[PDB]
């Protein structure tokens, strides 16, 4: 079977909290299976997760994490901290190790004692806080784009569309991503979901406004 | 591919289904496998399809021009000892399985040539991935002193097998009858038992339905 | 195994390349120029094979230098990318390839224009208002997608490519000590010095 | 994982308007050499059904015993074992088809091809196939090995859809069996002549033919055939 | 390492009526990466139009092979080839290189001067010619092309119209296939004047 | 394949059997692996059918051009362009041949040579994959100075049984008889030698 | 070495309508170059409304169904009798295939049916248990054929309004059941033609809120 | 190993040769490869000495624990014991075994048991690498209720022959009667049989 | 992967340990970690196979502290050294060993000395005035080797340190993103926040 699928995934920390950006082309070969993926896990009403790697080992497990979650904080009468929720998966994957599972995530969320706090997990193990991160085969253009605009006091409006240019830039180079662009705005009160956006409508809608890609005739 | 051969009271037929394959994909529905070496000697071919056009069409001219500086027509025995002393200097690297027959004047003759070298001799003869399929029928029907029309009636149930059984195989049948004291005649789809059916929907566009960036007339002419 | 980049600009054509030879777990030397100039308004630069990158580019320099010497005249950037492309188009199906991919930047003095080739190993030729060989296009094409623009000047290329410097002192593994910046124009061939 | 020792070849069967009919030869291949000839590879279970087995014979030795055991455990506590609550074709089938299944599921096959002929209590004619893999489909027409590339296309020409089956009388789908094992006689290496043929009829109920032979062979033109192209004597 | 799928691209022909289309995207890559939005896999020879998917550099080199080959054929004959005895010339290039072959799926497509008649073919890697009177497919998304050709595709359709199916047929399978793409152009050829149409798709 | 030659009081005669086998299928029921290379000199094939074909061809060629120059040539003189084409050529070739001819100086000679390519002259010969089943029968029941008819028993009895037991042989046995008589092609079907 | 997968081609497609939806297959059954049956379904009806079809490896396509058909009949026992949602199905699924996740079934799931709203809904699965809903699906051997073709056709893809200079998308909208089997139809009958492993017959399993019915069309045998 | 046994008149005769080889080795040019289950059931041991050894001993310790709770077992009893372990442990075994006994009410009865583990009941029965060389000789020769004397010629001449042609049989030839009057050891040597 | 480090002055332990997290051709984070606190005068930094590093340096962290509850009691930095080393020698026959190298950096209190402990993935343990794992070791103790003495104070340490680093960041083929440095002596561990 073909679990090796192509991907650009995003998340970023900033003074308004956490944006997240997915692209949703799925790719068995060359063949595209999909372009309507939903990259972007639902966890929780405050907890999002990135899909890259195996699909199913995210969505599978990413979903299990969310009950796990549900359960500390029937037990315990307090939100869940991202730090523990991320262990928790971490730990799990990490019992799973050499048997083969496929998984490159970002667990992310907004807490009153941590702030706004992203967990790059992975499935040989390694669990790290960070500022930025960005996975999949489309993840070097991504970043180009973020390194070089990033700030820590950007707005929402204006990091909304950080997230959703830098998607952008990796569908248009990177072939085994694309479709369309899905984005998410984590607060402290939960997340918000900000819209798909179609690559091939968005592409030159992006070209005209901005001036961009004058390589390409349009 | 499925091909065949079956020899007759004053002569020989070959025959051929027309499927040609690219992997699992059907690269041409309708493709001529009847190779046509020299006017009475005709050959049908199974393996590699570039092999099989190749190696028929250069023994093809050498066997004209030794018609030529002989003033002789050709014989069948000369494609075949040509034929098989290329594919066997090549090892079978050459993937071309050929099924030979033809009308000259030592008489009518069929014979099958693999890509390794080898030949048979045979009064009924089958070749290529549907092989076994014509085989059987070829086994369960052939008998000895077997009329023109009975013979282009077992060679053409021997394809249709093929066609039917084996998805290496399909489309149409093609035939090529070589009788003795007369010209060969090519019947090119012979049978058509797989016509498309009428689909149920026009997909003719609207015009402007396709977005444009550029027109521009292209220079053809000096 | 690093980092060549080219961009085309209004007037003129700039290239930069990696300084760093590695060989093992050592950074041999730091200040390796991994270019050559075929003729005074055609410049080369290249990266792979160790051993095959300066063996092609001088034989292609030799050629080419003969060719001026026979006609007494330069031969246009597109006609040396078309002698490059053919070099490396009959290596690639030798007992021993050429594994050398190469920025062709020159001048035409005819045209009034600068011309950029990129040619991989394999004898694959584009002409690019921007170019990278290896991962180095990973990187950077995200950001010469989105700022370049075709009528910049020498001075505006020479930020949006140290633009492009930073991000791979940020983001690749490998040290590469630096880059080389030469530019190509109407005047010929300079290096920038200072960088 | 395993590989095949000692081998027994194609299994054909069809439909036909009253029942079904069933064929295999009586041999027992090791390698290229013929090593063993009293082999019987049509197995019966109960006077409704027979099971045709190809592949590995320690296998359907195997398989043997396990439907002999079948049969012996349906009779226990059951008043009606000889009557409605008898072993059906469909229910003889399915425990195969699951212990095949099961065997591949653990990486440890039995390594058989399995044609199972019969017909139900409401008359219906049961033919079904399965093999290592646990694979299983139906067909008018079934046939392993070799039988599937030479026989399928010749019991294909009686039988070519369902409609066919009415239309086929036993007389008819005899002949096409028996013409079958024929032309595997004269183009499979690891076959026999000798051969047994079951028919399960809903009516005249199971027929078990032994010790039948290839014959009506033709031969003859093999004189004619000299050399390998020029030679003339 | 299959070096028919490095650089991606596709290419289709099709007839209509006294006319014929040829197609073609425009990406170029390395694998996953694009490089080139310009890289224009369709050539003519006078009246003859190639199309060549595959390897980009012996697209590149089978292009100046064939302009080599008729340019000499031409001072030669005192005439323009034809597509027929083209995609001879085509067929036997490719066999002399039988076990070194260059990795390509060259189309063939061309109006006959003298009998009018719209001709196109195809050809497999060592010169298999495969001629067809409807359409023809070449590239990484050949099975794609192959699926929206066989729906779409109807006899003798007029010029205006053909575009039209040859355009929808490209582009939808393009979008499909990961390594194609980036842009498109389509032929449509008539018996003494040729449109070329650049067609706006998605860039992803 | 199965393939012998025997020699007898009046020459030798060749026995084989007619089929020709791609992996478990039978391509030709009808072979015919009696191949003459000289008007008394013939061979048996067994191994690859393109590779003997091919060098049987080129013995023929090489013997017709010696009867040109030479006369006619020994049946010593066959095995050894044989040997050369096998020996020489042992890493490219599947060949195991037979030679047997009549000379009226020698009379019937007999001469085999395996897989390497070596030359071995015998009262009789058995090779191909079915005469391992027949190297016992074969060795109780053989005698020098047999009868004719007494030698096509032998060879009937024989391929019979290595018919019967191998796989890759079967089909009808041809045989053909070299004497100073002339040559004789003879056939048996199944019917018969099956019930022996 | 024992090779415990095998591949039993054919190709199944699941379209979504406003008030119902649809699952087709191909009835053919192959190994390698045969056929093994022109008739073997693979659409199966496995109550609630809910259609499935696993296609690729027959011996796990069939395992699957008949634990799902199952999971079913125990969702009633334990949970007096309710209706099971195709969303709840859905996630079953998910976690019947990733309990193998490391030895896996060899299949493209694909079940249709109606969501709690009533409206038609397709969900799709990959051999490991990923899934997502979606108007249009084709899965197995022909799925590259087909499915490019629904993009254009189902979901208007790359089709602009006439004269608009390729600015006005064509604006989406359902399909009735008459116009999606006349596309399922054409869809089957083209991959037909150009893939070996697709043929024989065509069974159409059709779902709205009255219940589950059944269409057959025949396909070429070649 | 070339092996054999064969059912007559009076009972059952089990023959074998007395070689054991390592590559071209012989490590033992005089070993017993019949061995006895039973007082009269014997077995015919063939393929691997130690994998052929560890059966038997397993078989005669259960056919010892049937005897003393059921009495005597037949011989279609010990062969299903011997088919028991060879099928279960096919994957681990290599075991060419023939198994034969003596009953009074089945008289002399031979059951062969090749690598898969399949059982298989015949008049006579050969195994092991020599038996290849002598299917031919054994079925022209092998009649039904021989005598003792001819059963005894038969198993002498057909091992001869496979000991002559076989590189991995030879030595003596050793055999077992088994009868009504009892149980009967017989040895051959190479000066004797050779000259067959 | 990558540089740890470890020197042992007169009255201190030193442990410099890279910054860099890379996976693939993207430099992840370089701002990394890569120790733990074991008791209030023990830390360990780590270096090796990703997840088992940290998986590994958190379960001695637990286990340490669990029997600093336990006996309200420091272990010395030898008893800490020998109980890591068998945990690491019973992992190396595992059915999947624990791929890990550790630094040990104590200060004794009762006996008022500074410990370095040396410990590969294989359980193999040695006590060193300074050491190294990876390809660190193959460029540093040569100047180590050269410069260190016994009786240095722990800012001749620092400058020693930053001697390696600068050798580090010229020879070595890889961006390590420089180095966290923290000491350990009688008053306990802290981090020097400006290197
Ligand atoms: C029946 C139908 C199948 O056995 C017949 O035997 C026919 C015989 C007729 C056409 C003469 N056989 C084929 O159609 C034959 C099957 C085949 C395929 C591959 C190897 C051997 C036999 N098909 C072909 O030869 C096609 C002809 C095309 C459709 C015009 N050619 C290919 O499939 C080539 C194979 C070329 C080849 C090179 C070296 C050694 C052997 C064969 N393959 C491709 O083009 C695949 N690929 C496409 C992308 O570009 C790179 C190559
Ligand atoms: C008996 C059968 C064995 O002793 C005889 O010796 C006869 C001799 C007669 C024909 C003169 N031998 C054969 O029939 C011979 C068996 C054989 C096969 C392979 C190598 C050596 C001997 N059969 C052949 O030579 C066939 C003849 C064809 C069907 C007309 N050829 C093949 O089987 C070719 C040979 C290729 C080859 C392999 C190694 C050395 C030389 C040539 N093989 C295939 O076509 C492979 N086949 C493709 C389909 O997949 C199954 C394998
Ligand atoms: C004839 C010889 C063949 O049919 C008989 O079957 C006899 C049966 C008698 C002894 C009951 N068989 C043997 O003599 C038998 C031949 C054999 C060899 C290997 C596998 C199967 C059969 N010989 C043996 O079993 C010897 C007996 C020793 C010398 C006392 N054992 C070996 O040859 C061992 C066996 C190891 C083995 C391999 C595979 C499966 C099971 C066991 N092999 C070696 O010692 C290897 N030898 C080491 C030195 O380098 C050369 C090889
Ligand atoms: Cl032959
Ligand atoms: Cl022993
Ligand atoms: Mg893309
Ligand atoms: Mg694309
Ligand atoms: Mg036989
Ligand atoms: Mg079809």
């Amino acid at each position: 079977i073909k679990i090796a699928t192509g991907a650009t995934t995003l998340a970023f920390r900033f003074q308004g909290g956490i944006i997240v950006a997915v692209d949703s082309r799925a790719t068995a070969g060359n063949w595209v299976a999909s372009q309507t993926v939903k990259k972007v896990i639902e966890i929780n009403p405050f907890l999002l997760g990135t899909m890259a790697g195996g699909a199913a080992d995210c969505q599978f497990w990413e979903t299990w994490l969310g009950s796990q979650c549900r359960l500390h904080e029937l037990r315990e009468k307090e939100r869940i901290s991202v730090a523990a929720a991320s262990k928790i998966l971490s730990n799990l994957v990490y019992q799973y190790k050499g048997a083969g599972l496929s998984m490159g995530t970002m667990i992310c969320g907004y807490t009153r004692k941590e702030g706004p706090t992203i967990y790059y997990v992975d499935s040989d193990g390694t669990r790290l806080k960070g500022d930025i991160f960005c996975v999949g085969s489309g993840q070097t253009f991504a970043y180009g784009v973020l390194d070089s605009n990033y700030k820590w006091d950007l707005s929402v409006e204006d990091a909304l569309y950080l997230g959703k240019r830098s998607i952008l830039a990796a569908a248009h180079r990177d072939a085994y991503s694309g479709g369309s662009v899905n984005l998410y705005h984590v607060t402290e009160d939960g997340w918000i979901y900000h819209g798909n956006h179609d690559v091939g409508e968005l592409f030159w809608k992006v070209k005209e406004e901005e001036g961009s890609f004058n390589n390409v005739i349009g | 591919t499925t091909i065949v051969g079956v020899k007759f009271n004053n002569g020989v037929v070959i025959a051929a289904d027309t499927r040609s394959t690219q992997g699992p994909i059907v690269a041409d529905k309708n493709c001529a496998k009847l190779h046509r070496i020299s006017p009475k000697i005709w050959c049908a071919g199974a393996g590699t399809a570039a092999d099989t056009e190749a190696v028929t069409q250069l023994i093809g001219s050498n066997i004209e021009l030794h018609s030529l500086y002989t003033s002789r027509e050709p014989r069948v025995v000369s494609a075949l000892q040509m034929l098989k002393q290329h594919l066997f200097k090549y090892q079978g690297h050459i993937g071309a399985y050929l099924i030979v027959a033809g009308v000259d004047p030592t008489g009518s003759h069929l014979f099958s040539i693999h890509a390794h070298g080898s030949t048979d001799v045979g009064y009924y003869l089958s070749l290529g991935s549907g092989s076994l399929a014509a085989m059987a029928v070829l086994e369960s029907h052939w008998k000895q002193d077997l009329t023109k029309e009975e013979a282009i009636k077992l060679a053409s149930d021997a394809i249709q097998a093929g066609i039917w059984n084996d998805l290496g195989s399909g489309s149409n049948v093609d035939v090529c009858v070589m009788e003795i004291g007369k010209d060969a005649e090519y019947l090119r789809n012979y049978l058509t038992p797989n016509v498309r059916e009428e689909k149920q929907k026009s997909y003719k566009f609207p015009r402007g339905t396709t977005a444009v960036l550029k027109e521009s007339i292209v220079n053809i002419c000096d | 195994m690093d980092i060549i980049l080219g961009i085309r600009v209004q007037d003129s054509v700039i290239l930069a390349s990696s300084k760093a030879v590695t060989r093992g777990i050592s950074v041999l030397k730091d200040s390796d120029d991994k270019t050559r100039q075929l003729s005074p308004h055609t410049l080369m630069s290249f990266a792979g094979e160790a051993g095959d990158t300066v063996q092609f580019a001088e034989y292609i320099q030799a050629n080419i230098q003969l060719y001026s010497i026979r006609e007494d005249y330069e031969l246009s950037p597109q006609a040396v990318s078309s002698f490059v492309r053919q070099e490396l188009a009959k290596s690639i199906r030798s007992r021993r390839p050429y594994q050398v991919n190469v920025l062709i930047g020159g001048y035409d003095k005819k045209k009034n224009k600068p011309e950029l080739y990129q040619i991989d190993y394999l004898g694959t030729k584009v002409e690019l208002p921007y170019g990278a060989h290896g991962y180095s296009g990973f990187y950077t094409f995200s950001l010469l997608d989105h700022h370049y623009r075709p009528d910049m000047t020498t001075e505006e290329g020479l930020d949006l490519l140290k633009l492009c410097v930073q991000e791979l002192e940020k983001r690749m593994p490998m040290d590469f000590k630096g880059v080389i910046v030469k530019i190509v124009d109407k005047d010929g061939i300079r290096q920038v010095d200072d960088f | 994982t395993q590989q095949p020792i000692v081998t027994g070849t194609s299994v054909i069967s069809m439909k036909y308007d009253n029942g079904v009919i069933i064929a295999a030869d009586n041999l027992g291949s090791y390698g290229s050499l013929l090593r063993f000839n009293g082999v019987e590879r049509l197995i019966p279970v109960g006077d409704n059904t027979v099971v045709g087995i190809s592949g590995d014979i320690s296998d359907m030795q195997h398989i043997e015993r396990l439907l002999k055991d079948l049969v012996t455990e349906n009779a226990y506590d059951n008043p009606l074992a000889d009557a409605e609550e008898a072993l059906e074709p469909s229910y003889i089938f399915e425990y195969l088809a699951t212990v095949m299944y099961q065997r591949r599921s653990k990486m440890n096959p039995l390594w058989n091809a399995i044609i199972v002929a019969g017909v139900q209590s409401n008359g219906d004619q049961f033919l079904r196939y399965v093999n290592l893999l646990g694979v299983t489909y139906s067909s008018p027409t079934l046939a392993t090995g070799f039988g599937a590339h030479m026989a399928n296309p010749l019991l294909r020409k009686v039988v070519d859809r369902e409609s066919d089956i009415p239309k086929t009388t036993v007389q008819v789908a005899e002949e096409a069996i028996v013409n079958a094992m024929r032309v595997l006689y004269y183009r499979d290496a690891r076959s026999s002549r000798n051969f047994s043929l079951a028919i399960i009829d809903k009516n005249t109920g199971l027929t078990f033919k032994k010790n039948l032979q290839v014959e009506n062979m033709k031969w003859d033109f093999a004189k004619d055939i000299k050399g390998y192209g020029t030679q003339k004597i | 390492s299959d070096p028919s799928s490095i650089n991606g691209g596709i290419v289709v022909a099709m007839t209509g009526k006294d006319c014929v289309a040829i197609a073609c995207d425009l990406r170029l890559g390395s694998q996953s990466l694009g490089v080139s939005n310009k890289f224009e896999k369709i050539f003519h020879y006078g009246h003859v139009f190639l199309g060549i998917t595959g390897l980009a550099t012996d697209v590149t080199t089978l292009n100046e092979m064939f302009r080599y080959k008729t340019n000499l054929y031409k001072l030669k004959e005192e005439r323009a080839i034809e597509p027929e005895t083209f995609t001879q010339l085509v067929s036997s290039s490719l066999y002399e290189r039988r076990f070194g072959p260059y990795f390509v799926g060259p189309v063939v497509a061309g109006i006959n001067s003298k009998s009018g008649k719209p001709f196109i073919a195809g050809f497999d890697l060592i010169g298999c010619i495969d001629e067809a009177k409807d359409f023809i497919v070449s590239g990484t998304a050949s099975d794609q092309l192959f699926g929206m050709c066989e729906s779409l595709y109807e006899p003798n359709l007029e010029p205006e119209d053909l575009f039209e199916t040859i355009s929808q047929a490209l582009l939808n399978a393009a979008d499909r296939d990961a390594l194609s793409g980036w842009g498109a152009v389509v032929y449509i050829i008539k018996k003494d004047e040729v449109v070329k149409r650049y067609l706006k798709m998605r860039q992803d | 394949t199965s393939i012998m030659a025997v020699t007898f009081k009046d020459g030798v005669i060749l026995g084989a059997d007619s089929r020709t086998t791609t992996g478990a299928y039978i391509a030709n029921r009808v072979t015919d692996k009696l191949t003459r290379v000289h008007d008394k000199i013939w061979c048996c094939r067994s191994g690859s059918a393109a590779d003997t074909q091919a060098i049987a061809d080129i013995v023929q060629y090489h013997l017709e051009l010696y009867t040109s120059q030479y006369g006619t040539p020994s049946t010593e003189t066959a095995a050894s362009v044989f040997k050369e084409l096998c020996y020489e050529n042992k890493d490219n070739l599947t060949a195991g041949i037979i030679v047997a001819g009549y000379d009226d100086k020698n009379k019937g000679e007999v001469y085999t040579i395996p897989l390497g390519g070596s030359v071995h002259k015998l009262p009789y010969a058995i090779a191909g994959s079915g005469s391992t089943f027949i190297y016992g029968y074969c060795d109780k029941n053989f005698r020098e100075n047999m009868s004719k008819e007494e030698t096509v028993d032998f060879i009937k009895h024989s391929l019979s049984q290595a018919i019967k037991w191998d796989g890759s042989s079967g089909g009808v046995i041809r045989m053909v008889v070299l004497t100073a008589a002339g040559v004789e092609r003879l056939i048996f079907y199944p019917d018969e030698y099956e019930q022996l | 070495q024992f090779n415990p997968y095998g591949d039993n081609g054919g190709t199944i497609l699941g379209i979504a309508g406003e008030d119902f939806a649809v699952l087709a297959g191909d009835t053919r059954n192959i190994t390698d170059y045969s056929i093994n049956s022109r008739y073997e379904p693979k659409v199966f009806d496995c109550g609630d409304n809910i259609v499935m079809s696993a296609n690729g490896f027959a011996a796990d396509g069939d395992a699957l169904v008949k634990r799902f058909k199952n999971s079913v009949k125990w969702y009633h026992f334990d949970h007096n009798d309710k209706k099971l949602s195709i969303n709840s199905a859905a996630r079953n699924i998910q976690h019947l295939l990733y309990g193998k996740r490391f030895f896996p079934y060899y299949v493209h799931t694909i079940i249709a049916g109606l969501d709690e709203d009533g409206k038609g809904a397709v969900y799709s699965f990959d051999p490991v248990g990923s899934y997502e809903r979606e108007q249009c699906r084709a899965g197995g051997a022909a799925a590259s054929l087909i499915m490019p073709f629904l993009d254009n056709q189902v979901n208007f893809k790359n089709q602009y309004e006439p004269g608009t200079n390729g600015k006005v998308k064509k604006p989406l909208k359902y399909l009735s059941v008459e116009e999606v089997i006349k596309l399922v139809r054409d869809s089957f009958t083209s991959a037909t033609e150009r893939h070996i492993q697709v043929g024989d017959g065509l069974e159409i399993l059709i779902v709205t809120k009255d219940g589950v019915r059944k269409e057959f069309y025949e396909l070429k045998r070649d």
